[PDB]
């Protein structure tokens, strides 16, 4: 989460690897975020 | 013999909707053009007959998709008018606000895409960024991006989320600066101007017979407006002024769209200043559903909920024609109601369906390379024309 | 019983106009079947044309006849030009309609009250 | 104008496919749904069609058909208009006769009457 | 750990299990047959039997404005457990 | 030999015309052949599949009329005019000659119509300059038929 | 009121037409104005990296169709048919057989996400708020099959995230 | 009645009644029924002849202008000896008013060329022909708008079901799009939403 | 904006004055999210003792009156007085 | 004097007065050639004489436009033209004769 | 929305294309009929015309969602493994 320097690109993520004991890195896409981080990452709510 | 028969093309990179076209021409000059419309025709008016008023409303959203809250306002005003209801004041004000916001949308689109079609790859980008801010507003308001209704008969529902009008204000603050940036991007450009100057002019009475209603009549003489003459809601009160032009030249129509964007900024401003905190929906439980707190715990609210969804409110019989000012010009729906839940026969009026019928005369005097600009100049969506 | 007849007062001029129309079709069958590059022999196409005329042969009222003639000159007015692709002109022919059994115990044998 | 007076039955071939021969059309006045009491559903003649088969779709099982005319209904004011539209529009029809409640005499006092067998127990 | 068919299919909280004859079963070849592993009914008997020292009680079903609408259920008959029509969670009057 | 749009037979003959001009007819004649159009075949299969008493009965398909000699090659080469494989496996394949044995249920014994070569041949061939329908002068070998 | 443009007197007087021959001839307005207002380039563009960053949204946003259940899950759906009754695309299916306990739930509750226009009406009509439009837009199936949802898939969708939806509903129920 | 109800004005009501009455006085030939909606929109019924004369009038006469044609449409009503109501809906430019002109026809009886007054009527008439099938005498052109070229049957009229009688698909047999009798995956479930009790007492008709 | 020196002089020198609300909208003024939870008013009616639904109904009217229906030179009155012509706007007469 | 009128396709004629005089006298002649009962001649002749007198009064151009209540003078002239055309077109096909056949008499009841 | 009238032209546009090609169906309409799926002129799905790979629902699908669809198409391109089966092993 950025210092708030700017909107729209507020916050950002790295998905890393091994999720569900399946795939690998380089496969990054959506749905890698769990539900609550989906909420707070989309500007839905300002509270992590 | 000579002449030719040429045809359309499937898309420009920004293309909204596809027409065919058959132009019998002379050497690089079009003597006769005969647009084939009806290519994309989804048969809404037959569908609406099978679905109740509350159900058929998204059709009135997406028949003309670009300008949306306006069409919403048209159908809603129709059902209210025929149904003898008035929305509470705050509903009317919100409806005006998003009405002129939507007008800002459809105008900025029409202008920019009119550039991208002709050349000028960039202004499309600069301004549709701001348009993305606009949909950033809708997503808060109605809970979805574009087609989300947020308009009913008997007033809008689900009032603004707390803290929205701040964002509205903030966009409206510097939008003036940015649209002026477009005005330096164009308007004294020798290229764009010298491409569209005298192309596709119109005589005022001729426009009346051909039934053009919109920036057409605006930019060509014949001073007229529905907003001023037949105020359909509190949109009467706020002060502003419409532009005109004396050259009927298709350049006037452009500049008139611009100045209507600016005036739209005025109306948005004054609206933000005048907003009463009354309520959202009307208070009549049988026209519009109760909020859940009253729904639960109270019997009659529950019943009117359940039936008002299953069967839907019944509208007394009558024939109405309502007309509003939509960014493509005069838009309207003619409702025909058997005393019932469902409607019966409702034909929308597409300004594009009129304006498009004018290419025959308008394009008679200029070769096809500017028939491009002739089509694109009058705001038109082939999703709205067909229906 | 009053009426506002269209192009003809009596079935006479009706028969006249439909004769005209069939002349037009029998003119332009080869030009089209060659024009859209159909696989049908001109003879076959013409036979389907006269068939489509024969289907309606039992009509009497010359209002109806005249209106059907308007339909005909309208569709022919679309085929004389290119406005209709290979698709529809083929769509008069039915290749992809499965043959429908018209004999009883075959119908009964399958369709269960068609 | 030269109105050209003409006498023949009106028929239409400018309308859809061979369904006209096979299907019979039904005319009636729908009888009140009994589980409610009220007549406003009644008073208007209707036209619906002989129904046709429906099956369980192997992917889901929604009902499905080729019966384009299945879901139509046409409200008429008087039966003469039903037979008129059936004749004119070309496909065969069958009429059902309209029925009404039979006029009755209910006297509340007859609940309590002296020698008459009618008496309301519990009221 | 759902009850499993002799074929290996997992029956559902409304038993849908296909029959060995049915060809449609082939659509599950190579791809999973999805069913919620947590049944509903199994969570009804999970709940305790609430008791109230009053005669007639309410259920919002999880609090105001979120839940099912109010209904007052009658506990008069104590030889059975009076059940809400929405939640399904029983009530009794204590003795 | 099965005949159709994307098939490997008649299209092959259309594409063998290239350099050297020696597809076959080394010794000439000696080749009787009756290509059959594809939809007749596949309709054969579907009737065979949905019709009882098609089980346990072996039989073959026949080009109904044509039963051509190598005059085919110059025909299909004549119509449609003019613009990794294998050895005598392939050219001896296409050079194989017979209609074999008459008694086997041919076609109608499975109850389906047969298609002569001409029209469908036009359809699949296409090519040329496309601008003249003309005639094309059907081969009509039917030797000894 | 009417405020009109382009009706003006171009001055054919001197010192206007000076700058008119300069204007036509030397392209100053074109060059200066346009080339410079593009040389406006340096402002940091607005672009967002979608895998690693995501644009803004709203608590009322409409995702995919998760069913919900009570605490101690009851299958909050009562089967009352409303969500199916108001569906403007008609795409829903409900068949409800009273189950073992005597309470009523649905046997087959289906959706065609193809047909679904994502109204929000089925979110308003549900008396108990059984079905709610999800926050997550998670999609791009490889077959037209996969976009049709059983009651089961909708449940599992509801289990995958709730406290999500619980946060949204708990936020906005004051508006509805 | 003060809140929640549209306030109605009697000024426009009396005015429009006066104007329609006036039209009835000056055109006794074609005028049949002149009524005013209680929400104040004047609506005039016209015999299916004087459409050309009546509209030539309503474009001129200097006490009325109606320079602009708003929209042209029709409504398909069975039960009537004439199926259709051709509805001319006009816009008065000078006076701020709109009035409607209703005319009727059956299938066979044409309506004659409203083009010669309003150019805007050009496509509205064609669209009516294609989507309904009301023929228009000596229209400058008649073609198909909003439907397929080979398409047939005039869809909007209630004789024509929601879906069509055909569908499109493609198959490697013919290498072209084809047509087959309509087959739906889902039945288009039908609903009866009409409740009894006559919610509106005013509009009731006398029973017989 | 981000730290800019001499390029923001370029931009100040091309297109004129700027830096109020950088086009990107990225600097604060985001309202947080709902510091108070919303609570909404309720308009007319929603009150006992004032009203009966008959008075405030507003539907159930308007049977359209028919005139001249077939079944003192006066004034030749128009539909209404014409539109009083518009006037200019003192803010900008022209632009 | 003035300048190009606001309307795009309309000429500016420096002689409005006697132009209107001519046109209105024409409308009196032709409009008077109609049999005199029918309301059309009555009302049209009334308004025509009235507005004519309005022309007989104010000499100036602008205040004439003001009190006249029409549009800009050119628009008024045009509308007088169309008035005349409608007049003679109205001499043809005799609009004032009694009704042509009444409707089916069951037709116009809306609610069905 | 894909109407009957447009459909043939659509398949032609498909039909002159580089042989390796992919079709992404966007929007509830084209992906199986969407808000219409009924009446007549509209074709139901774009499968009935051309084969399809990535169905992205939404009405309209949020630009982010469409983009996620294109990315998932890329991840279908990864596993093509098209050539080593031309090696037939
Ligand atoms: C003292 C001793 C004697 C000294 C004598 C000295 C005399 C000097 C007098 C001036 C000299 C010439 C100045 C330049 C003239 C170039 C040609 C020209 O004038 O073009 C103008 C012309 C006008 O367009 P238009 O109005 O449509 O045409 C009129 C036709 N009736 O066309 C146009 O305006 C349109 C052209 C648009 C081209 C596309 C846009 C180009 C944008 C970039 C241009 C600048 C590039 C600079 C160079 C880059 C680095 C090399
Ligand atoms: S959002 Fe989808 S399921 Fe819900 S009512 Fe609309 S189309 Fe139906
Ligand atoms: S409205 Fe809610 S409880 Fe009723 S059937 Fe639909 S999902 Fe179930
Ligand atoms: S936004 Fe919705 S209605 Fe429009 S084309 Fe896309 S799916 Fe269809
Ligand atoms: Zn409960």
């Amino acid at each position: 989460e950025d210092n708030k320097q700017f909107f729209g690109r507020h916050r950002w993520v790295i998905y890393t690897t091994e999720m569900n004991g399946k795939n690998t890195f380089w496969d990054v896409d959506g749905s890698m975020v769990p539900p609550e981080w989906h909420r707070w990452l989309h500007c839905m709510t300002d509270d992590p | 013999v000579s002449n030719l028969t040429l045809n359309f093309g499937p898309q420009h990179p920004a293309a909204h909707g596809v027409l065919r076209l058959v132009m019998e021409l002379s050497g690089e000059m079009v003597r006769k053009c005969d647009p084939h419309i009806g290519l994309l025709h989804r048969g809404t008016e037959k569908l609406i007959e099978y679905k109740t008023y509350l159900q058929a409303l998204p059709y009135f959203d997406r028949l003309d998709y670009v300008s949306m809250m306006c069409n919403e306002q048209a159908y809603s005003l129709a059902v209210e008018k025929l149904l003898n209801i008035q929305p509470p004041p705050r509903a009317q004000w919100i409806r005006v606000l998003f009405g002129e916001i939507t007008r800002l949308l459809n105008h900025i689109m029409a202008v920019t895409t009119h550039a991208l079609d002709i050349g000028a790859m960039t202004p499309f980008f600069w301004m549709f960024e701001e348009r993305e801010k606009m949909f950033e507003f809708y997503e808060r308001v109605s809970g979805a991006r574009m087609h989300a209704a947020y308009v009913r008969p008997g007033g809008v529902h689900q009032d603004l989320p707390l803290g929205l009008m701040d964002d509205i204000y903030e966009f409206s603050k510097n939008f003036s600066l940015r649209i002026d940036e477009l005005e330096e991007m164009l308007t004294n450009n020798r290229i764009w101007r010298n491409r569209t100057v005298d192309i596709g002019v119109v005589t005022a009475e001729d426009a009346l017979n051909y039934g053009f209603s919109g920036v057409m009549l605006r930019g060509s003489g014949i001073q007229w407006d529905l907003r001023k003459t037949q105020p359909y809601d509190v949109y009467d009160q706020v002060e502003f002024d419409v532009p005109i032009g004396s050259r009927g030249d298709c350049y006037d129509r452009y500049l008139c769209r611009v100045e209507e964007m600016r005036q739209s900024i005025r109306i948005i401003s004054q609206c933000l200043n005048k907003m009463p905190p009354g309520e959202i929906k009307v208070d009549d439980a049988k026209v519009s559903p109760p909020k859940r707190a009253e729904m639960k715990t109270s019997m009659e609210s529950l019943i009117h909920h359940f039936k008002l969804y299953t069967e839907g409110y019944q509208v007394p019989p009558g024939a109405t024609y309502t007309a509003i000012e939509a960014p493509k010009g005069e838009f309207g729906v003619y409702l025909v109601s058997d005393g019932s839940s469902r409607p019966y026969r409702c034909k929308i009026k597409a300004p594009g369906f009129a304006h498009l019928a004018g290419l025959d005369k308008m394009s008679k005097g200029h070769m096809l390379a500017d028939v491009v600009a002739i089509i694109g100049t009058q705001d038109i969506v082939f999703g709205e024309v067909d229906r | 019983t009053s009426v506002k007849p269209i192009f003809s007062r009596d079935m006479n001029e009706a028969k006249r106009r439909v004769r005209e129309l069939y002349r037009a079709w029998y003119r332009e069958v080869p030009n089209t079947v060659h024009l859209f590059q159909l696989d049908i022999s001109v003879k076959q196409g013409r036979d389907k044309v006269r068939e489509m005329f024969k289907k309606n042969a039992h009509v009497t009222d010359p209002r109806v006849v005249d209106l059907l003639v308007i339909k005909g000159k309208m569709e022919l007015e679309e085929t004389i030009n290119v406005w209709k692709q290979r698709t529809h002109v083929m769509r008069f022919f039915h290749e992809t309609e499965a043959p429908r059994p018209k004999d009883f115990l075959s119908k009964f044998y399958v369709g269960h009250d068609p | 104008i030269t109105v050209d007076e003409k006498l023949d039955i009106t028929t239409l071939t400018g309308v859809p496919e061979e369904h006209i021969k096979t299907r019979k059309a039904r005319i009636f006045v729908p009888a009140r749904n009994n589980m409610q009491s009220g007549v406003n559903n009644t008073k208007k003649w209707k036209m619906e069609f002989d129904t046709r088969e429906r099956w369980e779709n192997p992917l889901m099982g929604w009902a499905s058909t080729a019966d384009p005319l299945s879901n139509l209904v046409l409200t008429f004011s008087t039966k003469e208009d039903a037979i008129a539209f059936a004749e004119k529009n070309g496909w065969s029809y069958d009429v059902e006769e309209r029925k009404v409640p039979k006029p009755k005499s209910k006297s509340y006092g007859a609940n309590f009457s002296w020698n008459k067998r009618t008496r309301v127990s519990t009221k | 750990g759902v009850r499993t068919s002799p074929t290996g299919e997992k029956v559902t909280h409304t038993g849908q299990v296909y029959d060995d004859e049915d060809y449609r079963r082939v659509r599950f070849v190579g791809r999973q047959k999805e069913v919620n592993e947590n049944f509903a009914i199994d969570l009804i008997a999970e709940q305790p039997v609430s008791q109230v020292g009053s005669r007639v009680i309410s259920c919002d079903g999880g609090g105001g404005a979120l839940g099912h609408p109010r209904v007052y259920i009658n506990l008069d008959k104590e030889t059975k457990t009076g059940t809400c029509g929405y939640c399904g969670l029983q009530f009794r009057q204590q003795h | 030999d099965i005949f159709g749009r994307e098939d490997r037979f008649l299209n092959y003959f259309a594409n063998i015309r290239w350099f050297g001009g020696v597809p076959l007819i080394s010794l000439g004649k000696k080749t009787v052949k009756q290509p059959v159009y594809i939809v007749d075949v596949t309709k054969g299969i579907i009737n065979a599949i949905k019709d009882p008493d098609a089980r346990g009965k072996t039989f073959a398909f026949v080009g109904p009329n044509r039963y051509l000699l190598f005059d085919l090659v110059q025909y299909v080469f004549a119509v449609a005019h003019r613009p990794p494989w294998t050895t005598r496996d392939k050219v001896e394949r296409i050079h194989t000659t017979d209609r074999t044995l008459p008694h086997l249920p041919g076609l109608e014994d499975l109850g389906v119509q047969a298609t002569p070569l001409e029209l469908k041949a036009i359809e699949v061939l296409r090519r040329h300059r496309t601008y003249r329908w003309l005639s094309s002068e059907i081969e009509d070998v039917q030797p000894a038929k | 009121t009417y405020k009109y443009v382009n009706l003006r007197e171009p001055s054919m007087d001197m010192k206007s037409v000076t700058d008119r021959a300069a204007q036509t001839l030397l392209w100053t307005e074109l060059i200066r104005g346009l080339g410079m207002t593009l040389s406006y380039l340096f402002r940091e563009p607005a672009t967002i990296n979608y895998p690693f960053e995501k644009g803004p949204l709203s608590p009322r946003f409409r995702g995919e169709h998760a069913l919900r259940r009570y605490p101690s899950g009851e299958e909050r759906c009562i089967a009352c048919k409303l969500c199916e009754a108001v569906c403007p695309a008609q795409a829903i299916t409900i068949e409800a057989e009273p189950r073992a306990d005597g309470s009523r739930r649905t046997t087959r509750y289906d959706i065609d996400m193809t047909k679904c226009i994502y109204c929000g009406f089925c979110q308003e009509a549900c008396p108990v708020d059984a079905i709610v439009e999800g926050p997550n837009f998670e999609f791009s199936t490889e077959t037209h099959e996969e976009l049709l949802y059983n009651k089961e898939k909708l449940l599992n969708n509801g289990d995958k995230w709730e406290a999500e939806i619980a946060a949204n509903i708990q936020a906005d129920y004051l508006y509805r | 009645t003060r809140p929640t109800v549209r306030p109605r004005n009697d000024v426009a009501h009396k005015q429009l009644s006066a104007f329609g009455e006036y039209v009835a006085e000056i055109l006794p030939k074609y005028v049949q029924q002149v009524q005013v909606s209680c929400f104040s929109e004047l609506e005039i019924c016209i015999h299916p002849d004087g459409v050309i004369p009546v509209l030539t009038f309503l474009r001129d006469h200097s006490n009325a202008q109606f320079k602009s044609l708003a929209d042209l449409t029709a409504v398909d009503i069975p039960t009537r000896q004439n199926r259709f109501e051709i509805v001319y809906n006009l816009l008065s430019l000078r006076f701020n008013s709109r009035i409607r002109v209703k005319t009727y026809t059956d299938e066979l009886t044409p309506v004659e060329s409203s083009v010669s007054v309003y150019k805007a009527a050009n496509w509205y008439e064609r669209e009516i022909w294609d989507m309904f099938g009301v023929f228009f005498a000596n229209h400058p052109d008649l073609r198909r708008i909003l439907t397929d070229y080979g398409f047939e049957g005039h869809p909007f009229r209630k004789d024509f079901p929601l879906s069509g009688y055909v569908e499109l698909r493609y198959d490697d047999e013919v290498k072209r799009v084809v047509a087959e009798p309509v087959e739906l995956a889902q039945e288009f479930r039908k609903f009866d939403l009409n409740s009894p009790w006559e919610a509106f007492p005013a509009y009731r008709q006398p029973p017989e | 904006a981000s730290a800019t020196r001499l390029i923001q002089g370029l931009r100040n020198w091309a297109s004129g004055r700027d830096l109020q609300a950088k086009l990107q909208l990225r600097y604060q003024e985001i309202s947080k999210r709902t510091q108070p939870p919303p609570k909404l008013p309720v308009g007319p009616s929603h009150r006992l003792s004032n009203n009966y639904y008959c008075a405030r109904d507003g539907r159930r009217e308007a049977m359209p009156p028919s005139i001249v229906m077939s079944s003192s030179e006066k004034k030749a009155v128009s539909p209404a007085p014409p539109i009083k012509r518009w006037e200019l706007s003192q803010d900008e007469p022209y632009l | 004097l003035k300048k190009t009128t606001g309307l795009v396709g309309l000429a500016v004629c420096e002689t409005p007065h006697e132009r209107l005089k001519i046109l209105y006298t024409k409308i009196l002649d032709v409009l008077g050639h109609i049999p005199k009962n029918a309301a059309y001649r009555k009302y049209t002749e009334q308004i025509t004489n009235e507005k004519l007198s309005i022309v007989k009064a104010e000499p100036d151009v602008k205040k004439l436009e003001e009190q006249l209540q029409g549009g800009q003078i050119e628009e008024v002239i045009l509308q007088a033209e169309n008035e005349l055309s409608l007049a003679r077109k109205m001499i043809q096909w005799k609009p004032w004769e009694p009704l042509v056949e009444e409707p089916p008499a069951s037709q116009w009841k809306w609610p069905i | 929305t894909l109407t009957n009238k447009m459909a043939p032209a659509l398949r032609k546009v498909y039909d002159q294309m580089p042989e390796p090609r992919y079709v992404v169906s966007m929007g509830s309409c084209a992906n199986g009929g969407g808000y219409y799926h009924y009446s007549y002129s509209v074709v139901r799905g774009c499968d009935r015309i051309v084969p399809v790979d990535i169905y992205v629902p939404g009405c309209p699908p949020t630009a982010e969602a469409l983009l996620y669809g294109i990315l998932q198409l890329q991840k279908k391109i990864k596993r093509e493994k098209r050539l080593r089966i031309w090696y037939r092993r």
